């Protein structure tokens, strides 16, 4: 009586510690390559920002009017999104983006700033709604008449909630010094912002920038995080985009940047710009910048793990 | 897989087995214990390697609006380093697991061979190519007794010893 | 004669490359979890800053009067520590903190500035010693009388030592534009610091801030590292907190942030906010931010290394 | 640990040993050479893995005053990546070391088995369950001669050969 | 007939998973230590900057006159290199260095800026050529006569090419406010720079400094990357070092910092400050900061890999 | 490398071999198959480990003009972490490869031993120290027949069986 083992005609070559190309009976794949070209959002509160920029949800341009108090577990940024309607820019924009991605949504609350002696309905034709408007959560502070003298004002706000508040203000930069003297009066303009962890101090820089939205003026957007029972103070006299409503983080979520469609029938926890990686393999060779609960990215295209014995044919 | 010069492509019942050629006829029956042993071991490797990670990583870059060039170069540098580390770990992992898998299967084969050898004490002799020459006509029921480990190593001793 | 191997009744389950839960005879632990809730400083020069902030040791508030020229191999920061007595803030504070943590102590040296025609004893009720005082290493230059005029002064200091010098000055921000004229006279008002690598240029930003330490004025603390044989120049005419003594790094040390007591009988080289990790294992699961010569942090709670044979009992 | 169906819980003297049942009585004596061999190997693994790292890492974060949000997210990202790397390396390290420890000890057991098997050439025969049936009454002094590797493989040949 | 294995009298001790010092027959080295004290540049376009700084190639000091439009696959920075001739420094200098190292060379193109009503021939004795000159790619903008008003000007440049352009301008800081008034006029001077993803608004710093190159004034360079069809806009009225030619990245290369000679007969892809690492071993213990395609740096000096059996001699 | 008490320093022809002492004289001839097997395996390890990396890393620091102290400390921290990771992977890699190399060579030695043992079925007997006592005067041509695996296991059976 003799005894032996089985074999197949067409084996699978694998790599071992000794040789390279050992033909075994059967083998499986350990590096994932199949990608679903859709954002699998089954069972997740998803907000597709679309043309609305993530930062705009705090300031409130027209395209973000429906995202002022959103709530989601998965935030998707689109390439056509815009943070601003009037040409401007955020200072420390990427940090604020990373804060808002895992924020689980935002909740606005009136800061309660009352004004007296100036014109508060400053707007522009770029932030168009019914007619010409401005940021929904901001208030462009101008002088009372066509030139006049912008009185010195001081506005204080105390965070009376158990979570840190997101405060965003703006410093206006006119096309020229003449337009600054027109909007807020002549003389040196100065805005000061103070709290427990924050201080400084802005002076407007009038001048003609590159034409954006047919406008050569800019608006610098700044932000800080107030702690509970902490107080912020503003001392200004012109060129001030005052905040009207503060933001509060709802809970926890995840932020991704994609360009594919949203699918509510497939489920996954690994996302990238190309879609969703649905796999149980320990490695993947699709996107090195995949976020979520992903397999570890490797540069090998295939790493066959042997699941059978050594194939010795004939 | 050494002195066993080749495998049995006709053996489609299991990983290991016997093929006896006596006087009554011939048989080829797969051994379930060793086959299920190697299958349970490989299944253990698969259940250990195929794993889901509970660690969540957030988005640190920006594909639509590139971040600062310096911190971006630091991010790409760290990501490339980690990519090299995980590539090395994956390569060495797969290679080592394949090596231990092959040597494991060979170890099981040798276990079965020496087990059947210990079943036949002096009633059979090794041939060199993984067979046991029997010095007495072991019928099909005797072969089945050898398969299920019930062959009496003494009620056939004198007959095969005379031969 | 037969022969076999030993076995125990109660083995220890471990994990292998093949199975998960193989019961062996004996096994040890490789991931450390035991923590000593004390800062083991046996054989190390240790400075417990306490209520004194690490940055204050350069400016010298009252609570840091006993840390102006400290020397240590291990620096401990406490949660009740304060860098300022008069409400202010440091620019690039964390970088200066990381510089002072590994500085091995600081050594002050007089910069030699002498003043003519102004007041030099500016003090506040916040920096109290015997009565109202100020920062020990700083000079609050005022006007000679209650409004007066502050002349343009220029003060230069040359580093004449083989090690880089730490220079720290301050820009004062009054509660309003008027108190600024009470302290330094009407009008502007310009400070200018310069070296071979550095040059800037400050205009006071007066305004109302959030009340910190019962005062609404702020003091910005700036710093630079002079190289040997280089000179720093201060051309100012008001709102200048002049440096009186420069700092020099003594040697090398380590900085930790903890909240537990200091123990001089146990010894360790791995520290965290909860205590000291004294272990010989290659891994630990106590604090991912542990500093010093620590075992590598892992997320697994226990990883049992097999130290015995396969336990096949009966 | 294979054909040896189970271990001896009463064997508290060493890792390996013999339990002889002859005519004079019975004995259970632990073999010192193989036991000390496996103990020295495991001790080598322990002395190799238990190690102190001379590399010192400084404080890059700040628990009392949080640093910049961006560089802080980069620091947490890198620290989480390194944490995953060391977690994987520790898991795989422990697994591989346990596997090689088990297979190593089994290898020592088989070494002892085939060693005593080579001591008794034709004077004894294998039984199948890790025993050597002796075809001649081997007294306690003879058993002790087999334990310390002094059993003469020829001064008992003819007697056991007749049996 | 007996049979056995071979052995040698002088074996090689290695380390295993069990023991430490197992004497085997033969063994090889896996950690590279041999270093070639030369920069192996065989088959590579190499530009040795020498006394010319890498950043200067964009601004064009005298020492960089032969590196204004260089092209290379390997860029070497020397310790005697200087980015500036007039005292000053680049802001975000390291990012621009990392951009220019892998740039594969630079290609200048006239930005086409015409002027009227001021001088554009500001020169210094520090940037000396035949007589006193200035940066080759820059133009020091002065006021038409001593004192007098520098007119407000706005200059825009559109990137009409398919690759991003490197725009570099400069802010001048005089030795005093009187010098600034003489070169550009009285009043608050200010420069504004804006594009589609940039806006910064610089201000000069007329102070008092010690003399680098015998000069107490500074000129600091700033830079941004224009996108295709994107426009940049400048609004200035004094203290402006205008750009005359923009830079475009040629392709791809590598940048190293070394102090050894250049060798065109040896070839290698791993470089460090001490030379070239030419090896096929997977590890190296020469320089932890080696760049290129290098073996992985380890702290062990030697790790002998066993290539023979266990040596059991007599 | 176990019961083989020591190696042959005079054997300079190969890794394994035979040294027969019969009546005609003595011989020491290296076996080419097993030697070439171990040599091919070690050569495979060398070709697998000795490798060139196609990943290029750029200069992230600056040796002539030091960068910002904070981002510089982050760069040094990440570089030190990666350095520790690669040092650990290199140490464990070398140790594991050496262990598997030694155990591999010993495995080949045992393969040759048991192969020659299976060649001589009942015409020879094990001695205990890695030799096969032959019960019949096997001449040099017979020894050469054993080396190239052409020894007839039956045409010398009765003669050695009588002895």
């Amino acid at each position: 009586i003799c005894l032996g083992h089985h074999a197949v005609s067409n084996g699978t070559k694998v790599n071992t510690l000794t040789e390279r190309g050992v033909e075994v009976v059967n083998a499986t794949e350990t590096v994932e390559r199949t990608n679903i070209p859709r954002i699998c959002s089954k069972g997740k509160r998803t907000v597709d920002l679309g043309q609305c920029g993530l930062l705009g949800t705090i300031t409130g341009p027209p395209q973000c009017d429906q995202f002022l108090e959103f709530s989601a577990d998965l935030i998707i940024e689109r390439r056509e999104g815009s943070d601003v309607c009037y040409p401007g820019k955020f200072v420390n924009e990427e940090a604020l983006r990373q804060i808002l991605r895992e924020s689980g949504g935002i909740d606005k609350e009136a800061m309660g700033f009352t004004y007296s002696g100036i014109r508060t309905n400053g707007a522009t034709s770029a932030c168009r709604r019914s007619g010409s408007s401005f940021y929904a959560e901001m208030k462009w502070l101008l002088s009372n008449t066509d030139n006049a003298a912008f009185p010195q004002m001081t506005k204080s706000y105390k965070n009376t909630r158990k979570s840190p508040a997101l405060i965003v203000w703006g410093i206006h930069h006119s096309v020229s010094t003449a337009e600054q003297t027109k909007l807020y009066g002549s003389g040196n303009k100065l805005v000061t912002v103070g709290s427990s962890n924050y201080q400084q101090s802005f002076v407007p820089s009038p001048g003609a920038r590159t034409q954006v939205n047919g406008l050569s003026g800019r608006i610098d957007f700044h932000w800080l995080m107030l702690n509970p029972n902490d107080t912020v103070t503003f001392s200004f006299n012109g060129a001030f985009i005052a905040p009207d409503r503060a933001s509060f983080l709802r809970g926890k979520s995840m932020g991704i940047q994609s360009g594919v469609q949203v699918d509510a029938n497939c489920e996954g926890d690994c996302y990238h710009s190309g879609g969703t990686i649905i796999s149980n393999l320990p490695f993947q060779n699709i996107d090195s910048r995949a976020v979520g609960k992903c397999p570890r990215y490797v540069k090998q295209r295939s790493l066959l793990l042997a699941t059978g014995m050594k194939n010795v044919p004939e | 897989a050494g002195f066993i010069e080749n495998g049995w492509e006709g053996l489609i019942d299991g990983w290991y087995g016997f093929r006896h050629q006596n006087a009554q006829g011939e048989g080829t029956a797969a051994d379930y214990k060793s086959t299920q042993s190697a299958i349970d071991q490989i299944t253990g490797k698969l259940n250990r390697l195929i794993e889901k990670t509970n660690q969540q990583f957030e988005l640190i870059d920006n594909e639509f609006n590139e971040v600062e060039k310096q911190i971006g170069n630091v991010i790409n540098w760290t990501r490339d380093s980690i990519t090299e580390v995980w590539s090395y770990n994956a390569e060495l992992l797969v290679a080592m697991e394949n090596q231990h898998t092959i040597d494991l299967a060979d170890s099981e084969m040798d276990k079965l061979y020496e087990r059947v050898k210990r079943q036949l004490r002096e009633n059979a002799e090794e041939d060199g190519t993984g067979c046991f020459e029997i010095f007495h006509k072991c019928d099909d029921d005797c072969m089945a007794s050898i398969r299920n480990n019930t062959y009496d190593h003494s009620k056939y001793r004198e007959e095969a010893m005379q031969n």
